[PDB]
Formats: structure tokens, sequence, C-alpha cells
């Protein structure tokens, strides 16, 4: 149906995200199992890598438009995700490594998210009525990989241990890259305008070098979310103020805040739901025992069934207003499953976290990826970077928000924990309720002016 | 994903027994394990346990007098039973669920050992 390059994109895709998804599942747990944090230093922590990860994706577009070219800047990319895996497996034997392998994760997400989707892209003529299917089927492939990734991941940790959970990480990104080499011959005419002049090594080694440099302060950052916290704040204030001074972009404005609101939901998923799960959720469905880790598993499940049926069946605004109210009910499901359908011990049956996870799914189906068609729609280059710079922020404080739900170690009740989970999910579906009001409010004024 | 325990048997009043329990594939160490135990006509009930990261839970009949520690390099969880009495007698099972909770009913544990008997005789010496 679609041109054969495209099922080497969708592989290496698949790939690449089972990879950082094998990372992502089991990330908070290992921050309090295997390294001793208490439940609040691995969720902030948890939300600094998220930040770093999000925000330096705005390096991989640029480097492979006009530095290296696409095809290069994918190889680049995935050798040094697979370094960071390995490194990640290692730090089981040099604990002190474990930030700077975060930091090479990071960085190396930075360097590869945005290439795939542009060699996609060039794997169409311009007009090509496949190119919505495809680009669909783009995003089922990287929720195959991620449903992969975050169902299995946690068992096979609890199996055989972490440095096996991230070996195979790396082992997956190893077999994302023979799959692009063994098919290069498919893109030989498919690129950006550097694959096709001889590679400068100038460039290069600016590239790499300022990887490194990238990858330490990564690693420092995530050491020292204090001072993630005062760079962002002051950096996004500052942006505030430019982006203020310099009237389609007011749209952008509120659709941004409305976007942090969206990312500071998102990132509760690994972290306080993912505790939820473990904590007040019975590990039992159908019959069948789970690792309730794998619940986030979910996620891109709902999202592999539901993205083909949203794309067979207003406009901009409206799309976002729903994705909001979708997310604000999974919240409040989570509260009122914690209120009132709980146990007389205190555990709450699955389907509530199913259903949780279907509202959430919906939302993100709604908001992420209409959103970037409404950015690249209503507008360049510093709002790409004012958006990546706040999306990180709201990365941010999502691990922040999760902290209100940190279970200190030494409690076992799940009576003790019920009602701390339900006060702050309830109230995060409350405040994200009155937000999804006032964004219907301003749908029509909003839907006048992208006119 | 299997638990083995081991340590029963028979024993006077006053007396001192351990349990222990070892699980098969997967490692223990994230796992809070429970201590149940079903005497003749009753239902399971909790006794004690650990979880995840060193929290402790009792029954309250249990309190002074009985000791759960968990040996994280053997991978083993013990029970020590201590001023034992008749009404301890039982047959007691390790339990195992993901985690730092520890709910009190067998519903919350989805990995059973098979059980040990343990019996406390109201036997003392002669005077
Ligand atoms: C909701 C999404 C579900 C994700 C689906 C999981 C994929 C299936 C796992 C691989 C095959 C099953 O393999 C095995 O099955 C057993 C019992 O069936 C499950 O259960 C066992 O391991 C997990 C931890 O890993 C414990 O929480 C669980 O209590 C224990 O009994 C696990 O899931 C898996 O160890
Ligand atoms: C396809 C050509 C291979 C290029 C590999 C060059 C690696 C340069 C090493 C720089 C050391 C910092
Ligand atoms: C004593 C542990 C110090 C660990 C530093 C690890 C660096 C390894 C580089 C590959
Ligand atoms: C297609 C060749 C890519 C070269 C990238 C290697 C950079 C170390
Ligand atoms: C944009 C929200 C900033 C909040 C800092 C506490």
């Amino acid at each position: 149906q679609q041109p054969r390059p495209f099922f080497m994109i969708f592989f290496v895709e698949l790939w690449e995200r089972f990879g950082y998804y094998g990372v992502q599942g089991v990330l908070a747990v290992f921050f309090v199992k295997q390294l001793g944090f208490s439940q609040e230093q691995a969720f902030v922590t948890f939300g600094a890598f998220a930040a770093l990860v999000y925000g330096l994706i705005s390096i991989g577009g640029y480097v492979g438009d006009h530095l290296l070219g696409t095809k290069r800047t994918i190889v680049l990319g995935a050798l040094v995700l697979a370094i960071g895996y390995f490194m990640t497996g290692m730090s089981l034997l040099k604990p002190d490594l474990i930030f700077i392998a975060l930091g090479t994760i990071a960085v190396g997400n930075g360097l590869f998210k945005a290439n795939p989707a542009s060699l996609l892209s060039k794997c169409y003529p311009p007009k090509d009525p496949r190119l919505d299917g495809a680009f669909t089927l783009f995003y089922m492939s990287i929720n195959i990989g991620s449903l992969i990734a975050l169902s299995l991941a946690p068992v096979i940790a609890d199996r055989f241990g972490y440095s096996v959970t991230y070996n195979l990480c790396g082992a997956g990104l190893i077999i994302a890259l023979l799959v692009y080499i063994a098919c290069r011959g498919m893109v030989k005419d498919i690129g950006s305008e550097p694959d096709f002049r001889p590679m400068s090594f100038s460039k290069l080694l600016y590239v790499l070098l300022g990887s490194v440099v990238m990858i330490f302060v990564c690693a420092w950052l995530m050491h020292n979310v204090e001072v993630a916290n005062l760079v962002l704040i002051v950096l996004s204030i500052v942006v505030t103020i430019i982006f203020f001074r310099q009237n389609k972009m007011f749209v952008a404005f509120v659709l941004m805040l409305e976007a942090v609101v969206f990312y500071i939901l998102y990132a509760q998923m690994p972290t306080s739901l993912n505790f939820f799960a473990i904590n007040n959720v019975h590990h039992e469905i159908l019959g069948f025992s789970i690792n309730p880790v794998s619940f986030q598993a979910l996620n891109p499940f709902w999202v592999v069934l539901a993205s083909p049926i949203l794309a067979g069946i207003l406009s901009m605004p409206m799309k976002f207003t729903l994705g909001m109210f979708m997310c604000s009910l999974g919240f409040l499901t989570a509260a009122a499953a914690g209120m009132w359908f709980a146990d007389a011990q205190g555990l709450t049956s699955p389907w509530f976290i199913v259903l949780v996870y279907l509202f959430q799914s919906l939302g993100e189906l709604f908001i992420s990826a209409l959103g970037l068609a409404m950015i690249a729609a209503l507008v360049m280059g510093f709002i790409l970077g004012m958006w990546f710079l706040t999306q990180a922020a709201a990365f941010l404080l999502g691990g922040y928000v999760a902290t209100f739900t940190a279970v200190p170690d030494n409690i076992t009740d799940p009576l003790e924990t019920l009602p701390v989970y339900t006060n702050v999910f309830g109230k995060i579906g409350l405040v994200t309720l009155g937000v999804a009001v006032v964004m219907l409010l301003m749908v029509p004024w909003l839907k006048r002016m992208i006119a | 994903v299997q638990l083995v325990e081991s340590g029963g048997g028979l024993v006077q009043a006053g007396g001192s027994l351990r349990l222990s329990c070892a699980a098969s594939g997967p490692t223990l160490s994230n796992y809070a394990v429970g201590w149940f135990r079903q005497a003749p006509g009753k239902e399971r009930e909790f006794v004690a346990g650990i979880n995840w990261s060193s929290g402790l839970r009792y029954k309250d009949v249990v309190k002074g007098r009985f000791t759960v520690s968990r040996d994280n390099v053997k991978d083993t969880v013990y029970l020590q039973m201590n001023s034992l009495k008749p009404e301890d007698t039982a047959v007691y099972y390790c339990a195992a669920r993901f985690g730092g909770m520890l709910p009190l009913q067998p519903s919350g544990y989805a990995n059973w050992g098979q059980g040990t008997q343990v019996t406390v005789s109201s036997h003392h010496h002669h005077h």
C-alpha cells in the first residue's frame, strides 16, 4: 500500500521506541529500589530526565536539515542512543555512571526523534493522498514499540535484572541500526540537502563536541534538580518577556499554556499513576497476574486500537478542548475509584485503571498530534524553541506535582495511601476540568483568530 | 512466583520456631512478603509481613512475640516466632505481592507457598 522505504522507517521507529520505553517504564522503580531514592526524589528526577529528553528534540531537526543530513543523523542518533542504553546497563557495575548514561540517552533522543518522520515525508510526492495514512501508521509504529516495551520490560527486570533490561534496550537500537544499514539502498535519493554532499568533518566534530558537553550538562541538571528548576524558571519568564515584546501568535500562547497542562498530566503515567497501580490496585485482570508497572502499557495499547478508528471518523481549538475534557475525566475516574469503589483492604479493581488510561489516551490522540499541526498552521524557530523550553518545563512541573503522592518506604497499609492518591487525582481532575471550560469559552474567539 | 516455606513443626508453649520463605524464579526483593495462617475451621488471616523497602506490618496478637525480617543476600524472608502459644497452631503460608503494600486479606497477594504446619503443645515438664 505504501512505498518500500515506509516499511524500513516503520520498523526502525518501532525498535527505537522499544528501547526508549523499555527504560521509561522501569526508571522510577529503578530509582526507588536500586538507587535507594525516596519516592519524591525519584519523581522529581524522572521529571528532570523527561524534561531534557523532550527539550533536546529541537537539536535533531537542525542537525539533520543543515549540518549532516537526515540519513547520517539517523545513524549517529541510533549509535548515541545505543551507547546510552549500554551505559545504563553498565551503571549497575558503576552506579556513579547513571546520570551520564541518562544524559547520553537524552542527547541521543534529541539527535534522532525528528529525523525518521522527516525521512518518511520525503518518501511521498508532495500532495500524495496516502500521506495521512502513512503518518497514522507511523504513530502506530511508535505505539507498538511502546506497548511491547512497557509490557515486557518490567517483567524482564523482575526476572533477570536491570542490566539485562537495559542491554536489551541497547540491542533493540542495534537492530534498528542494522535494519537501516541493510535498507540504506531504499533511500538513496531520499534525504535533506547535506545528505547528498560529502560529509563535513568540521560540522560532525562540532556536533560530537556539542553532544558531549550536553551529556555532561544533562547529567548535572538531573543530579541537581534545584538548579534545573531555577534555570527553567528564569529562562521561561525571560522567554515569556521576549515573546511578549515581539495576533495569530497569541493563539499559540494560550494553546501553549494548555499544552503545558496536558504535559503535566501525561507525566503522571510513569510516576504517580504507576505507583498508584502498585499500591492500591489489584494485580490481576481477567484471571491473569501481572506486574503492575506494566499497566503503563495501557497508554500505547489504547492508542494502537483508537488511532485507526479516530482516523476513520470545531476543527483545531475544539479538538484541544475535547482532549482536555478527556484528560480531566481520566483523573476524576481515578479519584472516584479510590473514593467509592475500593476494597475493605484498600484495593481497587484494575478495570478502573483501564478506563483512566483510555480517557488519557483519547486526550493524547486529540491534543498532542493535533497541536503540532496547529503550530505548523498558525505560524518560526523561536516559537519552536519557546515551545520546547516550556514543555520541558511542563515535565519538571509534572515530576513536582507527582511528589504530592509520594509514599514513605515504611508505609505498608493500602488504606493509608488510598486517600492521598484520591485527593491529588481528584484535585488534578477538577483543575483540568476548569481549564477545559475556559478552553471551551475561548474556542469561538480562537476559531475566529485562525481565519 | 512459587514460594517454598520451610521450618515448621511441633514445639512446646513458650518455645520458638523460624519459618523461611524462598522464591524460585523472580527475585523476592521487589515483593512485600506476608505471612498468613489458617487454624482448624477458620479463615486465613494476616500474621506479619515485610514490604520491598523494609516496612513492617503485624497482627495485634503477635506483636512482641513474632519478628519478620529479610535476608536480601540469600533472597529469603524469615518469620521468627518466640513465646509460642497453643493458639498459634495453624498452617502458615507465605504470600508475595509486588511493591510496598501489605494488604490484610489473601486476595491482595498473587503468589502463595504451599504451607507449613506449626503445632504448639501445652506440654510442660513435670513438677
Ligand atoms: C496490562 C498490560 C499487561 C502487560 C502484559 C504482560 C505481558 C505478559 C508477560 C510475559 C508472559 C507472562 O509471564 C509472566 O506471567 C506471570 C504470571 O502469568 C506474571 O506475574 C508474575 O510476575 C510479576 C512481575 O514480573 C509479578 O507482579 C506477579 O505477581 C508474578 O506472579 C508476569 O506478567 C510474568 O512474569
Ligand atoms: C561514514 C564515514 C565515517 C565517519 C566516522 C568518523 C568518526 C570521527 C571521529 C572523531 C573523534 C572525536
Ligand atoms: C567507582 C564508580 C565510578 C564509575 C565511573 C564510571 C565511568 C565508566 C565510563 C564508561
Ligand atoms: C551514512 C553514514 C553515517 C555516518 C555517521 C557516523 C558518525 C560517527
Ligand atoms: C508556569 C507555572 C510555574 C509554577 C512554578 C511553581
